[PDB]
């Protein structure tokens, strides 16, 4: 109950500041004020057009590496096992293959951003 | 691909079905099917053109969707019975979605529409893997739960596949599309008999595979993608005309070839179970396959189509193919009906 | 469900009697086949607009329902007039009448003629199956 | 159908109880035909490689013939065993259930009245 | 479809050991040494019988043993024991390591007054054997008789009679 | 499995966590351990077809233990009959069902 | 438990319906697959907790591991589709009709 | 508090409805983040802890990659929201109405079957080992390192092979 209570208060405080910030100040809306900023000149296109991602391969590698750490985060419970040798070999093998995967991608220039 | 990539990817292609066939747990069976999907995609798209990209994408979205439905059934059964295998007490709807999703993975009609398109978009040697090695894992699952399956859904899938495999293959001029429709028709036969006698499902799978493998090797010899391309065989590799003709007639199930055996035995077993009407319909529409195979035989070995001047330069060159696996499979796929009693029991 | 029972009511009484109820049952069955076929048609061969898709769904369903009505009516009237409840010929006449209807709706004597023979033979064989206890989807026995 | 039977070893090509069966003759007609197929495979392989069909690679031809016969002999032994097991189970089941398989006392044609259908 | 038999509320009346968790933990090591025989009898009943209704008599002896143990502390060592469990009760986890000074004063008291030796590390976690007049339950799961296995077919293998018998094949 | 490699080699890659009654960490029995143990043991050695009829008692009990359809319905009936009587003013819950119990121990 | 599992199965069915009823973006469909994965994860996790089946808790994690591999391949394919056509629209992926 | 888990599973259902309607993947990505959070709460509510926090953490990472991919390869001039198209908005409202209807009707016919609105909160936790120590979900997951090592072998192989797969798919 307590965790729910404090997070609601955190939400409540943030939303109150937003309401104050939008209803206290004097406003003056006109078109030139609300147009998008681009260093004093008009944009030549939408900001909604495609924006190329040069690190796209690192990005999807990160998806796999993020499930690798998910497999590592039970380790504090796993070190309590009687089967210490089995746990240790499994953890060593898991870390080593992930290193080999990173090493391969590194030597394939998979960490280099595209030009 | 460099050697390390080939070894890892081909090993994973091999591994997935082995996991599926050896697993007691349904989750590990699903894991095996997951390995197959993931590992085969880079091979499908290896050549990297718009058609191969289309083929790999269509294959991915179909297979991943079917994999989720299979997982739903496994999870629902785990909820119902607290176990990781389907039982006699598993809810029938759970089993019917497993059958639906596996049949979509296999490309059985009416979940077939993807398969002729994907086969058309990929290299011949990948079509070979798609239509042979990749069938084994989903079929292996079905064979395990054959007493639990609904005969009504199976026969409807089976007759639909035979009908659409037949009419589908009738309109094709592309070889890769003809093989895909041949796959669908033969899967219809494999499935029809699975709930009655799963050993005859395996007999049909084996005979289909040893017919399809050398047929793909024959296409691979000159990279014949169309009827008009294969019709130049008489000028490029005439020695293959005898075995292609017999393999095509064997695929069509004409006696006294080995390919008559699966249709013959499945009819016998279906009628031991009073499945007379379906067996009649299946056998009658399977003749339509023999029609488009015959038209193919007409354009390769029984007539000689016009050739071209550049083909003379080909006759100056020596070839190093086919390997001797072609001759072994070609002979055993056509001339082994005398040994029929050793193949069914 | 009760929907299944509504279709078992076709065989509750011998042919040639209760021809009104049997005509509703076969009209309903024909309509369902038209709805299924229409669904695959519009999904796989989409129309140029929604009003054409809906127009095509109605064309298929009513045509399929008409075929089922003519088959069910003609079969029962034929058995009533000929006083032969258990004759597969009554079903052949009904299946031919259904086949003629299909040709009349699609403006084709070849479909009428080809429809009559194929649908007559299929319907006659259905009656023989009902009499001789054939199973369409037998469960495994051996 | 037989896979779950009592005393079934997993992935055993030739169970030890199969050694009570008479082995196939080495000139069994099915084994002679296997060797003939191996010979055809060798000739077809020569044809496909544009070699003299009968003359080229007699060492390759001999290996084709011997492999087919060698494999066929052991496969034939396994197939003999599976058929023998099927009969062993069928007859054994018949003995445990004599009420489902009664001996039907048949009547002579002196008592049976078959209908006569004149041909004319 | 049978009636579940429940003991009456009167059968479930006992003298409660109604002291707090810090009091129990402070005395837990001496309690385990002093009331072991009664406590191990009750736990053997529970694991053998798998039914709390079959162990009510032994459960009541557990409560009486615990009350006789705490009355010995009350009559001889009340003040050393109170100083100890009150210090132990301060910690959010009731840790032993924050009150070693008060534990030693209590331990010395129950040693001189009552001769009670605190068990060593590892001793209370041992599996021990206990003697009981209670019979061993014969079918604690109330399981039915297992269905009889299929009759096995015996004899030596013979060849298939007339070979495979597959249509027209002779062998 | 389709290929019984694990049985042939006498290993266990996935045979030993197949059902509720299997080994659990720190010997924490799963729900319905005793019912699933009884159902598996009744069925052993007789095959699935016979087990469906002849172990029907064990399966129903295990099914009830795990899914608890009957337990939920029985409590729904008692609580529904109590609601009817209280509205009619014919039943008054005791003090211990109203939050004024004499807590044990 | 009863009502929670009904709602979770409905959540899977909606995600599958989303997968089966394409709009234009291939990426929107890839998100629907992740929705089915998410539903199945919770269903497996809640079942293991409700039955106190601690030996089955590895399985939900393995569901996410292979889903990550499936999602990574899906995104890798989507890069290829976008490179060919400049969008991820599925109507362009129609060359294999002939 | 007796409605707590039903409310959460009801929120989860709406999130998947929003995803199924497939607005711009920007809002699809947001829909999965909220559903992931709601899904974490449900796992927590049933006594979970590690599993709930894992799936939220994994999906937080997963949707960040999808955000990056969306801005490069799945964007249009006018990205669609749930309100932008009247047709999508109507099926959002109709879908929510059909949820209330489906739960209402199923409650009437069975009353204790799939929906048991009278008994909500009485059948969340079934059994709990009151005096236990080693019971948290992380212990169960950790069996991959000792008792279920095959599960970890296959999981590790798929991530390792995935690196080689995605490198092959993405090279030109
Ligand atoms: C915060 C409170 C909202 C304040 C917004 C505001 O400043 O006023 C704008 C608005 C006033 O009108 P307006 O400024 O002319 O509208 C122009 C906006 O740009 C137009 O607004 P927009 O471009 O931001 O698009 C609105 C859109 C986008 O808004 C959102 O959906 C994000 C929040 C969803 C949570 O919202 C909807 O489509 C309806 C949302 C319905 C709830 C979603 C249910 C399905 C998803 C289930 C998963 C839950 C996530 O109110
Ligand atoms: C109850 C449902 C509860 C809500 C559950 C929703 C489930 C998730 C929704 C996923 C739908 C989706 O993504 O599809 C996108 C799919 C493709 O969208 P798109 O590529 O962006 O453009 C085509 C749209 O028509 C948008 O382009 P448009 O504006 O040119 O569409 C023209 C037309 C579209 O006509 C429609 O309104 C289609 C819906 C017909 C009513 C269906 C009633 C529900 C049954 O709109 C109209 O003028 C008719 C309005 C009056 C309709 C009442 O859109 C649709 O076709 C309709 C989507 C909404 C239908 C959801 C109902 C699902 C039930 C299964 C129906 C199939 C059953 C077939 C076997 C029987
Ligand atoms: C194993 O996968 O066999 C499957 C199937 C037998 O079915 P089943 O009994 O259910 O499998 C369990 C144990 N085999 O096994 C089969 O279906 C048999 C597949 C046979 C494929 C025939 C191809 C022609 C090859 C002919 C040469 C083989 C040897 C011929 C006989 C030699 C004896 C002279
Ligand atoms: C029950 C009644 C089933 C009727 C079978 C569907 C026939 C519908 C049809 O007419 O074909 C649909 C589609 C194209 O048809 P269309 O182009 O619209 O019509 C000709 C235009 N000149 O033609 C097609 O592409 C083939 C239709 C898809 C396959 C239909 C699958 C039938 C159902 C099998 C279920 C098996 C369950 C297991
Ligand atoms: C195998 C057995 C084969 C050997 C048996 C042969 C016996 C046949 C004897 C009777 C045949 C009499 C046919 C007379 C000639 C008619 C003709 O040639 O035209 C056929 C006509 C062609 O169709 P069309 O005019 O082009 O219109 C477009 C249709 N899509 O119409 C058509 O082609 C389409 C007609 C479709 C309706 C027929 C029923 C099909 C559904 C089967 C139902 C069974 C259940
Ligand atoms: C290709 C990937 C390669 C990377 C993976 C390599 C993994 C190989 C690991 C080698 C190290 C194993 O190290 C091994 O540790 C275990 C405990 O963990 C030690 O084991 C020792 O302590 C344990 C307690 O833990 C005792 O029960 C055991 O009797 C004793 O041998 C072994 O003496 C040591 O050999
Ligand atoms: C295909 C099945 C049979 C083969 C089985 C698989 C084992 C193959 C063993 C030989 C593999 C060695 O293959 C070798 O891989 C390394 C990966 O580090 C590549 O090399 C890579 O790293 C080295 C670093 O100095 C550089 O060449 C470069 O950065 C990159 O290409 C080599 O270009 C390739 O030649
Ligand atoms: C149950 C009975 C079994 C019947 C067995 C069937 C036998 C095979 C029938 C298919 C015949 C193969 O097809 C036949 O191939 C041979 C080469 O081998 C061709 O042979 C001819 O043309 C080729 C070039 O095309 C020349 O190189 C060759 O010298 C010439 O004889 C025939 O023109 C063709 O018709
Ligand atoms: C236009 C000609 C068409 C030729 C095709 C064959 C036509 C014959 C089929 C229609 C005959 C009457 O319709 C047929 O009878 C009734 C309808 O109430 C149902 O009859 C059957 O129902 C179920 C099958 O689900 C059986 O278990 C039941 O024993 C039997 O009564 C069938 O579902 C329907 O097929
Ligand atoms: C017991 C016997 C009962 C007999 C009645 C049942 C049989 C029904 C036969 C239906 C015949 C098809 O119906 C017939 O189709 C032709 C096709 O040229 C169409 O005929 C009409 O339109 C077509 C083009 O649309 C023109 O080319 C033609 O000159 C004109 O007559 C009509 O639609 C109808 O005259
Ligand atoms: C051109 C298309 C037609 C192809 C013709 C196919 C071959 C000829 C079909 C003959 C029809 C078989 O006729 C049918 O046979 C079956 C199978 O024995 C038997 O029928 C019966 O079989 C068994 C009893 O043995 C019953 O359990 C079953 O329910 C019932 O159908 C009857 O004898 C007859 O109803
Ligand atoms: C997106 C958000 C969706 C919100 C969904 C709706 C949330 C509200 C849930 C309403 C469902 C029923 O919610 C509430 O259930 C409890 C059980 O816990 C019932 O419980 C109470 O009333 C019923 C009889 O009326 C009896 O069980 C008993 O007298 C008492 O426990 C409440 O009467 C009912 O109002
Ligand atoms: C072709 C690719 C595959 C080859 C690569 C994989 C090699 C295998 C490595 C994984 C080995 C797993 O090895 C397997 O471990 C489990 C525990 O996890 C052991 O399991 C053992 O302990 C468990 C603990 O609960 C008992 O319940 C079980 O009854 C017992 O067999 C198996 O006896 C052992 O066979």
């Amino acid at each position: 109950m307590n965790l729910y209570t404090v997070i609601f208060i955190n939400i409540l405080l943030s939303l109150t500041l937003i309401l104050v910030a939008f209803w206290l100040p004097q406003m003056n809306l006109y078109s030139e004020k609300a147009n998008p900023y681009e260093c004093g000149f008009d944009p030549t296109s939408s900001a909604r057009l495609p924006f190329s991602m040069k690190f796209f391969l690192v990005a999807i590698t990160f998806l796999l590496f993020d499930l690798e750490i998910a497999l590592l985060l039970p380790l504090p419970w796993a070190i309590q096992t009687i089967k210490t040798s089995t746990m240790m070999i499994m953890a060593f093998i898991l870390v080593t293959i992930l290193s080999l995967g990173l090493a391969y991608e590194w030597t394939q220039k998979g960490l280099e951003w595209t030009e | 691909m460099n050697p390390i990539t080939l070894a890892i990817i081909y090993f994973t292609i091999f591994l997935g079905p082995v996991i599926t066939m050896s697993s007691t747990n349904l989750m590990l069976m699903w894991v095996g099917l997951e390995f197959s999907l993931l590992a085969i995609i880079p091979m499908l798209i290896n050549k990297k053109n718009p058609r191969s990209t289309e083929a790999a994408t269509k294959y991915f979205v179909t297979q991943a969707t079917a994999s989720m439905i299979i997982l739903l059934a496994i999870v629902l059964n785990y909820k119902q019975l607290g176990t990781w295998m389907f039982q006699q007490q598993t809810n029938g709807l759970i089993l019917n979605m497993t059958l639906m999703a596996l049949s979509m993975k296999l490309g059985l009609a009416p979940f077939h529409f993807w398969l002729p398109e994907v086969t058309q978009g990929i290299p011949l040697h990948m079509g070979l893997i798609l239509l042979t090695w990749q069938k084994i894992a989903p079929l292996s699952i079905l064979i395990q739960i054959y007493p639990l399956l609904n005969s009504t859904i199976i026969l409807m899938l089976a007759i639909t596949s035979i009908f659409m495999g037949a009419w589908g293959g009738l309109n094709q001029t592309q070889m890769r599309k003809i093989m895909a429709y041949s796959s669908i028709a033969h899967m219809g036969w494999m499935l029809a008999i699975l709930p009655y006698n799963p050993s005859l499902t395996l007999l049909n799978l084996m005979i289909y595979i040893i017919l399809t493998a050398p047929m793909f090797m024959a296409l691979m010899l000159n990279n014949s993608m169309t009827i008009n391309s294969i019709s130049l065989l008489w000028n490029k590799t005439p020695a293959m005309l005898t075995m292609i003709s017999l393999m095509l007639l064997s695929l069509g199930g004409l006696p006294p070839l080995t390919g008559f055996l699966p249709k013959w035995i499945i009819i016998t077993e279906l009628m031991k179970n009073n499945c007379l009407i379906m067996a009649t319909l299946m056998a009658m529409m399977a003749l339509l396959n023999l029609f488009f195979y015959t038209r193919l035989i007409y354009s390769t070995s029984l007539t000689m189509f016009p050739t071209n001047n550049n083909s003379k330069m080909m006759t100056h060159q020596t070839k190093t193919k086919p390997n001797l696996m072609f001759s072994t499979l070609a002979i055993m796929s056509t001339m082994t009906l005398p040994l029929a009693p050793q193949l069914i029991t | 469900a009760m929907v299944k029972r509504f279709f078992e009511s076709y065989h509750e009484v011998p042919d040639g009697t209760q021809c009104h109820r049997k005509t509703y049952i076969t009209t309903a069955l024909g309509g369902i086949c038209g709805i299924i076929g229409s669904a695959y048609s519009v999904s796989l061969n989409p129309a140029d607009s929604t009003l054409e898709a809906v127009a095509r769904v109605g064309r298929y369903t009513f045509t399929a329902a008409a075929i089922g009505a003519m088959f069910g009516l003609t079969t029962c009237v034929s058995a009533q007039v000929r006083e032969k409840p258990d004759d597969p010929l009554n079903y052949f006449i009904g299946g031919c009448a259904g086949g003629l209807t299909l040709g009349a709706r699609t403006h084709s004597y070849g479909t009428a003629a080809m429809g009559c023979v194929y649908m007559g033979t299929a319907a006659a064989l259905f009656k023989i199956g009902k009499l001789e206890g054939w199973e369409l989807f037998p469960t495994p026995k051996v | 159908m037989m896979n779950g039977r009592p005393g079934h070893e997993p992935l055993k090509f030739l169970p030890d109880e199969a050694r009570s069966l008479p082995p196939p003759k080495l000139n069994d007609p099915r084994l002679v035909y296997m060797g003939l197929l191996g010979y055809c495979t060798g000739l077809m392989d020569n044809m496909l490689r544009m070699r003299p069909v009968m003359r080229a690679g007699l060492h390759r031809q001999l290996l084709f013939v011997t492999s087919f016969v060698f494999a066929g002999y052991f496969y034939l032994k396994r197939q003999n065993y599976l058929y023998a097991v099927k009969d062993h189970d069928m007859f054994g089941y018949i003995k445990l259930h004599p009420e489902d398989f009664p001996e039907k006392e048949k009547k002579t044609y002196a008592e049976i009245l078959e209908p006569f259908h004149p041909v004319r | 479809p049978g009636i579940v038999e429940l003991p009456t509320l009167e059968e479930l009346k006992v003298e409660e050991v109604k002291v707090s968790s810090a009091v129990l933990k402070a005395a837990a090591h001496h309690y385990g040494a002093q009331c072991d025989k009664t406590n191990k009898e009750f736990m053997l009943c529970r694991w053998e019988e798998k039914d709390p209704r079959r162990c009510l008599k032994e459960g009541k002896l557990v409560n009486g043993c615990a009350l006789n143990f705490f009355r010995q502390i009350k009559s001889h060592c009340a003040e050393p024991f109170t100083e100890y469990w009150t210090c132990l009760d301060y910690s959010n986890m009731q840790l032993f390591r924050h009150c070693r000074q008060q534990q030693a004063k209590f331990d010395q008291c129950v040693l001189d007054k009552l001769g009670w030796v605190r068990p060593d590390l590892g001793q209370l976690s041992k599996v021990t054997k206990v003697k009981t007049d209670r019979p061993l339950p014969e079918n604690p799961y109330h399981s039915r008789a297992r269905p009889e296995p299929n009759p096995v077919i015996e004899g030596d293998l013979k060849p298939a009679k007339h070979g495979t018998r597959f249509f027209f094949w002779t062998v | 499995p389709f290929l019984d490699i694990q049985k042939k080699l006498g290993i266990s890659l996935d045979r030993h966590f197949m059902f509720l009654s299997a080994e659990q960490p720190y010997k924490n029995a799963a729900r319905c351990h005793a019912f699933e143990k009884e159902w598996i043991e009744c069925a052993h050695g007789i095959g699935g077809t016979r087990a469906k009829k002849e172990c029907k008692i064990e399966f129903d009990d295990f099914e009830e233990c795990l899914l608890r359809y009957k337990t939920m319905r029985r409590m729904h009936d008692i609580k529904k009959q109590r609601e009817k009587l209280m509205k009619e003013g014919k039943y008054t819950p005791p003090p211990h069902h109203s939050g004024r119990e004499e807590p044990r121990p | 438990m009863p009502s929670t599992f009904f709602n979770l199965t409905m959540a899977f069915s909606l995600s599958l319906l989303g997968t089966l009823m394409f709009r234009s973006h291939l990426m929107s469909t890839l998100l629907c697959l992740e929705g089915m994965v998410l539903s199945l994860f919770i269903m497996t996790s809640v079942t293991s907790l409700n039955s106190n089946s601690m030996s089955s808790m590895p399985i939900p994690i393995t569901i996410l591991v292979f889903a990550a591999c499936e999602a990574a391949v899906g995104l890798a394919l989507l890069v290829k589709v976008s490179n060919t056509y400049g969008t991820d629209y599925v109507q362009n992926l129609n060359l294999l009709q002939c | 508090m007796n409605n707590y888990i039903f409310v959460l599973s009801s929120l989860f259902l709406v999130g998947c409805l929003g995803l199924a309607l497939k607005p711009s993947p920007i809002y699809g990505g947001l829909g999965l983040i909220v559903s992931g959070f709601v899904g974490c709460l449900m796992v927590l509510g049933f006594g979970g802890s590690f599993l709930g926090l894992m799936v939220f953490l994994i999906y937080l990472g997963g949707m960040l990659v999808v955000f990056g991919y969306t801005t490069a390869m799945a964007t249009e001039e006018y990205p669609e929201t749930w309100g932008s198209n009247w047709l999508i908005l109507g099926f959002l409202v109709l879908g929510v109405i059909m949820e209330v209807f489906l739960i209402c009707v199923l409650n009437y016919y069975d009353e204790v079957g799939v929906i048991n609105l009278d008994g909500l909160g009485d059948w969340l936790m079934y059994e709990v080992d009151d005096v236990g120590v080693m019971l948290e979900g992380g212990i169960g997951v950790a069996a991959m390192y000792s008792c279920a090592t095959w599960m970890m072998v296959v999981a590790g192989w798929s991530l390792f092979a995935g690196i080689f797969i995605i490198i092959e798919i993405t090279r030109d």
